């Protein structure tokens, strides 16, 4: 049996002064989970290209927490649709960083794609990264994973660049609101929202303000 | 370079000056075709240097021009680096090949329009108020001629000045132009009259665009 207490107001409530509804309680989804005792504790996904784009490198951080053994491996997997395009597996032990040497629970993959498919809000080109937690020899303790887009943001000559072309930023504002339901979010409303947003040539949102 | 007494009454009765070489090719294709030639380059710095050797010590003269239509050519960069180094005390503007180039410390088009671009190839003349925020633009803009005072003319001069006093960056312009070029010609009677292109049986000739 859990329990818990909610209150409406609390020092937070300082920080939450947007221009809304101001309500209360357990307003999204409530999960249980379960993991190894040797565990991703955390991942980071870049992607980095050339100039024209015809080269990328995938570099995956990953991140572990529990028993540290030399048998740990991280493989990294990329793939579109059923096609493995790239792959990396290596032991834990990042790099040197400081006199103090690195992080012995970490570790780094670089995998290197070639043309790949560019993501954008015109062609949302997507690729699965596959982070596999496992011993050398072919045991699997857990997995995680996540849809990778190719795609590299900068600002460059006072102008903000989506994979070398400068965006024309078509946005909008939408809080989570439902007339019925309140502040709770359901799949239906999003898709909804999102099918409206692009049939009225909308290409970006803005998460106001959380 | 006006006459010696110009600067002189002009440092004594305030006015800002922009003194300008005697480099003018607008009727060569392409307009840069000579000042891009080093073999002109000799001829053009005299007209340049020794402008600045005689009209340096006036306090009214406060930029230095490179000349006026002659496009933009290599002899314009090198003449333009001479200035900076022998006097520092004054920015160095001309206007073209673009009104923008590495030739100029100003941008300063001409006939460039307020609101409206005129998007020719090669030397486009923006608005005035998008030129300066092109992308990596970071310097004035005064307009070397605007406001083409041509005969009943004039129209919209206000929105050029609305838009030099709102925005820091405009700073201006030198209208075009002063006086009228005509010249008196006498009638049988031997009353006067102005004349203009082609009255002295001149041929070719443009007419009343001197006016
Ligand atoms: O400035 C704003 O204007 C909007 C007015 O509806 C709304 O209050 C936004 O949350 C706020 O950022
Ligand atoms: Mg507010
Ligand atoms: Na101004
Ligand atoms: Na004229």
């Amino acid at each position: 049996r859990l329990a818990v207490m909610v209150l409406r107001w609390s020092d937070g409530s300082y920080l939450e002064d947007q221009d809304m509804w101001r309500m209360s309680g357990i307003f999204r989804d409530v999960s249980l989970l379960h993991k190894p005792t040797t565990q991703i504790s955390d991942f980071h996904v870049a992607t980095r290209f050339n100039d024209d784009f015809s080269r990328a490198v995938l570099e995956a951080e990953v991140q572990m927490c529990g028993e540290l053994r030399d048998y740990l491996r991280v493989t990294v997997s990329l793939w579109q649709g059923e096609t493995q395009v790239a792959s990396g597996t290596a032991p834990f032990g990042g790099e040197i960083i400081d006199e103090r040497g690195g992080y012995a629970d970490r570790v780094t993959l670089r995998l290197n794609v070639e043309n790949p498919k560019l993501w954008s809000a015109e062609i949302p080109n997507l690729y699965r990264a596959v982070v596999e937690l496992h011993t050398a020899d072919g045991t699997l303790i857990e997995a995680e994973a996540c849809d990778v887009g190719f795609r590299e943001v900068r600002i460059e000559n006072g102008l903000l660049l989506l994979n070398g072309k400068p965006l024309l930023i078509r946005g909008v504002n939408r809080h989570e609101h439902h007339p019925l339901h309140g502040q709770v979010m359901d799949e239906q409303t999003m898709v909804q929202d999102i099918l409206l947003m692009k049939q009225n040539n909308f290409n970006a949102v803005r998460c106001s303000h959380y | 370079p006006n006459h010696p007494l110009w600067y002189t009454l002009c440092d004594r009765y305030g006015l800002y000056v922009v003194d300008e070489a005697n480099i003018e090719t607008h009727g060569m294709v392409p307009m840069n075709r000579l000042t891009d030639d080093p073999r002109w380059l000799p001829a053009m710095s005299e007209r340049v240097t020794r402008m600045v050797q005689r009209d340096r010590n006036h306090p009214s003269v406060i930029i230095w021009s490179l000349g006026n239509e002659s496009g933009h050519g290599a002899n314009h960069d090198a003449l333009y680096r001479w200035i900076k180094s022998v006097d520092p005390s004054r920015p160095v503007q001309y206007e073209g090949g673009g009104a923008d180039t590495t030739a100029t410390d100003i941008i300063c088009p001409m006939y460039a329009r307020v609101d409206e671009d005129q998007p020719f190839p090669a030397v486009p003349k923006w608005s005035i108020k998008k030129w300066l925020s092109l992308p990596g633009e970071t310097r004035p803009l005064i307009l070397c001629e605007y406001a083409h005072a041509m005969g009943n003319s004039l129209g919209g001069f206000a929105k050029y000045w609305q838009a030099f006093r709102q925005y820091p960056r405009l700073q201006g312009g030198f209208v075009w132009d002063w006086v009228d070029q005509s010249l008196i010609k006498y009638d049988e009677n031997g009353n006067p009259w102005s004349a203009y292109g082609g009255d002295f049986g001149d041929t070719p000739n443009d007419a009343q665009f001197c006016m």
